[PDB]
């Protein structure tokens, strides 16, 4: 019966271990990086076009 | 004239004509669409003696001239008037042949097809210009705010138009056009006027009280507690000096004359106030991108050189919109002036000229050809 079990859980770890080396490898390097608006306010009104 | 040939910038807008050359900030000559005619007949002789008068030179005979609209809210009374206009606009005060310089001219949103091709047609035979293009004052006016979404509020002097336009795009199924105006606006300042003694039926008061409502006239913040509170109003009564000399004063006419565009059953439109107006523009279309649309309105016109349309316009906006996101309008300073500006910018680009109406595209396929070559 021990012999079952292990044969059985081993399988489902060796399965579970590979699927840990995907993450492993990479965690955060999938995410986009930030760019968020804000601060701007030195620029000038008078923009040198005229979508002013 | 520039040694280059660049092209004419016309805006025939309905109450003010400003026209140009392409390249420039500013319109040259803007003159008011008003066109003097003589009175009586001729029997004096050394001077004067002539049929048509435009522009300043109408201004200043106004008195002795029967003063007539050539066009009112759009419809075209007669051509030969446009004739002769132009002819002055472009002769006496552009100084310029629009033989050498193709025109971009804008139209009044709406204006008839049947008028478009006769106004094209006889344009054509009596004048030479190269090319050709009109376009809709309204985007336009969104050219001149630079910002491809938002609804334009046109208020001319015959029409106010409603326009929404998402990402530079035109909602004609969300587009309406009011018959209230500065005329209305005149008539009913006249009316009460009327009502405080003072009766005029000549166009010369009618450009007084326009004036008068230029320098004077308030929008009210609340309506009827501000005439209660005006009853006396020694203060908030506001004096004119008319160039006769007379002083008259005015106290809630002032606030109670832009109002009734607001509240029109006060002389008997079925339609509501042009809030409501823009409310229904807004709902007709899908419902998510309203909300920019709250956000993003623009209003445009010599009109809005008068104070109080924003406020009043955010808080009624809000009272009838859910108040989540914060509407805020947009009116950069001399507007009227915006829509030539934006003429301008149209010819500033090289790929304006891959779409002139040229002569030979006329002579082959007539005027119909515009019912391709714009839309
Ligand atoms: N400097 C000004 N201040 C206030 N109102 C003005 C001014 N100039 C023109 N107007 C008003 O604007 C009206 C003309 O509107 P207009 O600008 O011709 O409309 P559109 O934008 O459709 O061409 C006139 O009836 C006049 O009462
Ligand atoms: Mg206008």
């Amino acid at each position: 019966l021990g012999a079952r079990a292990k044969e059985s859980l081993d399988l489902r770890a060796h399965l579970k271990q590979v699927k840990k080396e995907d993450t492993e490898k990479e965690n955060r390097e999938v995410g986009d990086w930030r760019k968020n608006i804000d601060a701007l306010s030195g620029m000038e009104g008078r923009k040198k076009k005229f979508e002013s | 004239d520039e040694d280059e040939t660049t092209a004419l910038v016309c805006d025939n807008g309905s109450g003010l004509v400003k026209a140009g050359f392409a390249g420039d900030d500013a319109p040259r000559a803007v003159f008011p669409s008003i066109v003097g005619r003589p009175r009586h007949q001729g029997v004096m002789v050394g001077m004067g003696q002539k049929d048509s008068y435009v522009g300043d030179e109408a201004q200043s005979k106004r008195g002795i001239l029967t003063l007539k609209y050539p066009i009112e809210h759009g419809i075209i009374t007669n051509w030969d008037d446009m004739e002769k206009i132009w002819h002055h606009t472009f002769y006496n005060e552009l100084r310029v042949a629009p033989e050498e310089h193709p025109t971009l001219l804008t139209e009044a949103p709406l204006n008839p097809k049947a008028n478009r091709e006769k106004m094209t047609q006889i344009m054509f035979e009596t004048f030479n210009v190269p090319a050709m293009y009109v376009a809709i004052q309204a985007v336009l006016s969104l050219y001149a705010s630079g910002r491809t979404t938002g609804i334009v509020l046109d208020s001319g002097d015959g029409v106010t138009h409603n326009v929404p336009i998402y990402e530079g795009y035109a909602l004609p199924h969300a587009i309406m056009r009011l018959d209230l105006a500065g005329r209305d606006l005149t008539d009913y300042l006249m009316k009460i006027l009327t009502e405080r003694g003072y009766s005029f039926v000549t166009t010369a008061e009618r450009e007084i009280v326009r004036d008068i409502k230029e320098k004077l006239c308030y929008v009210a913040l609340d309506f009827e507690n501000e005439m209660a509170t005006a009853a006396s109003s020694s203060s908030l009564e506001k004096s004119y000096e008319l160039p006769d000399g007379q002083v008259i004063t005015i106290g809630n006419e002032r606030f109670r004359c832009p109002e009734t565009l607001f509240q029109p059953s006060f002389i008997g439109m079925e339609s509501a106030g042009i809030h409501e107006t823009t409310y229904n523009s807004i709902m007709k279309c899908d419902i998510d991108i309203r909300k920019d649309l709250y956000a993003n309105n623009v209003m445009s016109g010599g009109t809005t050189m008068y104070p109080g349309i924003a406020d009043r316009m955010q808080k009624e906006i809000t009272a009838l919109a859910p108040s989540t996101m914060k509407i805020k309008i947009i009116a950069p300073p001399e507007r009227k002036y915006s829509v030539w500006i934006g003429g301008s910018i149209l010819a500033s680009l090289s790929t304006f000229q891959q779409m002139w109406i040229t002569k030979q595209e006329y002579d082959e396929a007539g005027p119909s050809i515009v019912h391709r070559k714009c839309f």
